């Protein structure tokens, strides 16, 4: 109907209008991420048998 | 007219379109081409949960990480203590057909729902020691998909009547609701500092959402059939999602378009289930195949695999200190390993 | 985002003759299954014909039996029908249908009020 | 071992032996689930077989010779049904009732029946089809007020088989029509079927009582496959 | 000396040819070729949590049956040199050997309640199985024992006697139990050639023990056939068992396939 097409036009209209940015920012920006806490993911580095509690 | 409004539609799609175009200068495959594989990885049955009667159809980890819950559908929500494989708690249901399950951050309540489109919320911490109903909360027309706290006064539902709630627990009365989705509601996940959240659709679709105003920000597109799972990425800035048709994706909230797929030739079955990993370098996906794929994020290949299941998995999860992974399945059975 | 758009509409005489094409974008054509569904001034959806994913397998509603003819062509992206002899009973709105899963034998929500995955339509008259 | 490893150890051990129970309960008791359209009567067999005793779901519990059966029917959800019907992939059967007085949308029920027996979550669940109304296709056809043959081309050469069983005293053309509508859905059950499931048709009206009975025979007859199955 | 004479009732048996030393050599194989598959199928049925059932109780009571039983056998059945320690050998056998039919006729029930009255019960009956399948030996034994209990042991083999009568406390039992198991077994085949063969079939009747019955026809001389025909299944249901219950079966093929890989 009339109505859900208004309103099909109005989110258009708010959605398009949004600042944006390139693509290599955000792959920078998970790289660096995953790279800050990689000492600490004991699935990449498993723990001593000493100070695991499924283990030990 | 409509007419005209249906071509003012299309003229905004397209120029979304170009914008979207205009922003990808670079591909993450490309980036990433330098970056070492993390090998194989092999992770073995730590224990086995024995004690559900039928399927296991939701799972959830405590904020300590010591401590799960379950839900089956023969009538069963169970709470395990993982360090000893002890049952703390296990409470009898009214409706037998349940479809999620929560813990809140407190360790003080727990909620549940499904195809009766009623959220039901329950008290741990009592005068005496017993689990009693506290809230029965109605106002759905269809049959709940996911719940989640975010604190003891707040809770958030989805169904499959199309629409997303916010739900006040000491009246009982909704204080929003937000609409937009054109099929069914699948899946949930709240951002690490709780004021924006993401939602998938039966349909190609995903959405943002503000809590606070009650309304849409960001759509999202890309697939073919049906979505099934979402969660979010540590930082708040990503999400990565799985659908039936044997595709998963990922997507970044700022480039507003996805950066990278992770499919292959040989695998004909959808996604069940989806969780990240502490550092975002694993990605876990569950298929009914009946199998857990573990795939690096930055690479687009799978790095493991864990077997020993004899049916169809449904949920997977880990922890907050990042020390363990659960999997439950059709077959009964949940699994922790490590 | 998946696309399905309609063409050959039109008016004709009784015993006339047209075709239909529906144009498909989004998708890999060739591991779905295929529907054509039309709906008539005053009633709900109905089911007029079914194909499958190579072509060797077809299906038709008894009241278009002997008259319309379906082909799918996989390359193309393209959806097919004919019609040979039209009665007045056949004017109505004609979309074609896809499904919502591949590699499966199963079809459901097709005919619903709302589906996610159809097209607009064309109008059929025939006075 | 301190006071708190002891305490919750035997708190386990009583948990344990409750689910022992538990687990006896559920496995005598057997799930039914009910599907039909708006135009079938289903409401009614429900308050019928109620005898032998908002929402999104609708129970009922009945007995017979000592034997519990729990229907489950489906109320306020939308039109589309892909997803919730996964749910139901391990109940004892599917009871799939049909109106057979309407010409004009005996074609939707069959492709309601394609689905169902095609799908993946449901290749090991039978069903019992009913047919119900048959008193006003009987009158209906002695009228002869619509023609059968409008719709369905193929009856101006069909003849009634031989292992019919026309007992009432019926005319023929009763027992004609009656037999074509059935053979309509045998067709399809034996198509693409694989000897892992199986379909059992009855008439039926609104004023029988003997549906409870057919359900416990069908049901005996699934469970005992199920049976010389485990001893190959 | 031989398998043969737990069932035996014949104590005229005067033989003229060699066919002694063949049916010990026959005897000796069997049984010791046993004794290495009933472990098998003892830690198969015991340390596997998705084989638990009540046909699974049933296998794993008769394995232990046969084992205890043949283990007896071959170590004291001919120490005859000491005339109040062999005695309690006489019993202790006896026992055993019944508590074996007994735990086949059980699996004969198990036969009717999954295809005659085809519904599960609310209440468990783990604890009647355990009562017939140990209590009746012992009810037999006991009383059998109070009638006369200086026939355990004669100057042959330490086995139960044949002058007298009482041999009918062990082979009177037994043919029951064969007798009931074959009505039984008809209705497992009514329902497998009429509804919808040899492997199955056959593997009933490694359970239902109605080969024992060669044994009973073995009566005076030019009939030696049938101890043979005895002694050849018999003495080797221990082999059997594990054959068609251990390595035909797909649950067990996979139970092995999982854990020995893992």
């Amino acid at each position: 109907s009339i109505a859900q097409a208004r309103k099909l036009v109005e989110q258009l209209k708010m959605e398009a209008n949004i600042d944006r940015i390139k693509v290599s920012k955000a792959a920078a920006d998970l790289m660096a991420y995953c790279e800050a806490h990689a000492k600490e993911d004991p699935l990449l580095t498993p723990v001593p048998a000493s100070e695991n509690p499924f283990r030990e | 007219e409509l007419d005209q409004l249906r071509q003012e539609a299309e003229q905004l799609k397209n120029q979304i379109r170009d914008a979207r175009k205009a922003c990808a200068d670079a591909t993450l495959s490309q980036i990433t081409n330098n970056i070492d594989p993390v090998g194989r990885i092999q992770m073995r049955t730590r224990r086995t949960l024995r004690g559900h009667l039928a399927k296991i159809y939701a799972m959830h980890w405590g904020t300590d990480s010591r401590l799960l819950v379950s839900a089956s559908q023969d009538g069963k929500l169970i709470i395990w203590d993982s360090y000893t494989t002890n049952k703390v708690h296990a409470i009898p249901l009214r409706s037998s057909w349940v479809m999620t399950c929560a813990y809140a951050p407190s360790g003080n309540y727990v909620a549940c729902g499904g195809l009766d489109n009623i959220c039901s919320i329950y008290n741990l911490k009592t005068r005496e020691g017993n689990v009693r109903v506290s809230r029965e909360l109605a106002g759905h027309t269809g049959y709940l998909s996911c719940c989640r706290f975010l604190d003891d006064n707040q809770i958030v539902t989805s169904s499959g009547d199309t629409t997303c709630a916010l739900w006040d627990i000491e009246t009982g009365q909704q204080t929003t609701t937000f609409t937009g989705h054109t099929g069914d509601v699948m899946s949930l996940s709240l951002a690490p500092d709780t004021r924006l959240f993401v939602s998938g659709a039966c349909d190609a679709s995903a959405k943002l959402w503000d809590v606070r105003e009650g309304m849409c920000r960001q759509t999202f597109t890309g697939h073919e059939s049906d979505i099934n799972a979402i969660c979010f990425f540590p930082n708040g800035n990503a999400f990565a999602t799985g659908s039936d048709d044997a595709t998963c994706r990922l997507f970044d909230l700022r480039a507003d378009q996805e950066l990278m797929t992770y499919s292959h030739d040989n695998i004909i079955c959808g996604i069940t289930s989806v969780s990240f990993s502490k550092s975002g370098r694993l990605l876990l996906a569950g298929y009914d195949d009946f199998n857990c794929n573990v795939w690096d994020a930055l690479k687009a290949d799978r790095a493991g695999v864990l077997a020993g299941h004899d049916n169809r998995v449904s949920c997977l999860g880990v922890t907050d200190d990042g020390m363990a992974v659960a999997t439950g399945s059709w077959d009964s059975f949940l699994k922790i390993w490590n | 985002q998946v696309q399905l758009q309609e063409s050959g509409g039109g008016l004709v005489q009784p015993g006339g003759s047209l075709r239909l094409s529906c144009a498909a974008s989004g998708f890999t054509f060739s591991n779905y299954k295929m529907n054509w569904v039309r709906q008539a001034p005053g009633k709900g959806l109905e089911w007029v014909s079914d194909i499958s994913q190579s072509g060797a397998s077809i299906s038709y509603t008894g009241s278009v039996k002997g008259r319309f003819t379906i082909s799918r062509d996989n390359a193309k992206n393209t959806l097919y029908l004919q019609m040979n002899s039209l009665k007045p009973e056949d004017t109505a709105v004609y979309y074609c249908a896809r499904c919502p899963a591949p590699f499966t034998r199963d079809c459901f929500d097709v005919t619903s009020t709302t589906y996610a995955y159809r097209g607009q339509g064309t109008q059929v008259t025939v006075s | 071992l301190s006071a708190e490893d002891k305490a919750a150890v035997e708190r386990s051990k009583m948990i344990e032996k409750q689910l022992q129970k538990d687990k006896q309960v559920y496995r005598a008791t057997h799930r039914l689930l009910l599907l039909g359209a708006d135009n079938s009567g289903k409401s009614t067999i429900v308050k019928q077989m109620r005898i032998y005793h908002t929402s999104g779901i609708f129970e009922t519990k009945f007995q017979v010779d000592k034997v519990n059966f729990h229907m489950f029917d489906v109320g306020a959800q939308r039109d589309e049904r892909r997803k919730w019907i996964q749910c139901f992939n391990d109940v004892t059967a599917i009871i799939f009732v049909v109106d057979s007085s309407d010409y004009n949308r005996l074609q939707e029920a069959l492709n309601d029946f394609k689905s169902i027996w095609n799908n993946r979550w449901l290749r090991t669940i039978s069903v019992i089809l009913f047919l119900n109304k048959q008193d006003l296709l009987a009158e209906k056809v002695l009228a002869g007020k619509s023609k059968i043959e409008d719709y369905f081309p193929e009856f101006a050469r069909y003849t009634t088989p031989e292992d019919a069983t026309p007992e009432p005293g019926e005319d023929p053309r009763v027992t004609r029509a009656k037999y074509f509508i059935r053979d309509e859905f045998l067709r399809i059950s034996t198509a693409s079927g694989d000897g892992r499931h199986y379909c059992y048709p009855h008439f039926t009206c609104s004023v029988d009582t003997e549906n409870a009975r057919r359900i416990f025979n069908d049901c005996r007859d699934i469970i005992q496959r199920m049976h010389l199955r485990q001893y190959e | 000396t031989n398998f043969a004479v737990l069932m035996a009732h014949v104590e005229v048996k005067h033989s003229d040819a060699v066919h002694d030393l063949l049916l010990d050599v026959i005897t000796w194989v069997g049984i010791l070729l046993s004794l290495v598959c009933l472990l098998i199928c003892i830690f198969t049925f015991c340390f596997f949590r998705g084989l638990q059932s009540d046909r699974n109780t049933i296998h794993k009571n008769l394995c232990i049956s046969l084992f205890v039983a043949e283990l007896l056998f071959l170590i004291g059945i001919n120490r005859t040199d000491q005339p109040i320690a062999c005695a309690v050998f006489a019993a202790l056998l006896h026992f055993f050997f019944l508590a074996a039919f007994t735990w086949m006729f059980l699996e004969g029930v198990q036969l009717y309640i999954m295809l005659v009255e085809v519904f599960e019960s609310e209440h468990s009956r783990r604890k009647y199985f355990y009562l017939v399948g140990y209590g009746m030996p012992a009810l037999i034994v006991a009383v059998s024992a109070a009638v006369d209990y200086r026939s355990y042991g004669t100057d042959k083999v330490c086995w139960l006697r044949l002058d007298t009568y009482f041999i009918w406390s062990f082979i009177g039992p037994a043919t029951l139990i064969i007798m009931l198991n074959v009505i039984f077994l008809g209705i497992a085949l009514y329902k497998m050639f009429h509804h919808t063969w040899v492997i199955g079939a056959i593997a009933l009747l490694c359970l239902l023990g109605l080969t024992w019955a060669f044994g009973l026809m073995y009566i005076n001389e030019s009939t030696v056939i049938m101890a043979y025909l005895f002694t050849i299944f018999n003495s080797l249901q221990g082999m059997f068992i594990f054959i068609f219950h251990c390595v035909l079966q797909k649950k067990v093929r996979k139970e092995y396939g999982k854990c020995l890989r893992t």
